[PDB]
């Protein structure tokens, strides 16, 4: 535990790239996540939304 | 089937072309939710109810 105080700075940013890259999984309230599926599934008009 | 006794048939472990019934002169109705009927000839689905 000598070098928390490093080690602090390291987890705060790897646990917030982390997070950053989780939120890419959530739908916001749209059908998918997942753009792909959104462009594969759905005509321009709809799928803008 | 009446519409209070619907008929449900399970369609699966097979080639579906949607185009096939889009493109009919036939119909008076084809509307699409959640997707496009002109790309569900490139979708895969795990199983379709008709």
């Amino acid at each position: 535990s000598a070098l928390g105080k490093l080690q602090d700075v390291v987890n705060q940013n790897a646990q917030a790239l982390n997070t950053l890259v989780k939120q890419l999984s959530s739908n916001f309230g749209a059908i998918s996540s997942v753009l792909n599926d959104i462009l594969s599934r759905l005509d321009p008009p709809e799928a803008e939304v | 089937a009446s519409v209070y006794a619907w008929n449900r048939k399970r369609i699966s472990n097979c080639v579906a072309d949607y185009s096939v019934l889009y493109n009919s002169a036939s119909f008076s109705t084809f509307k699409c939710y959640g997707v496009s009927p002109t790309k569900l000839n490139d979708l895969c689905f795990t199983n379709v109810y008709a």
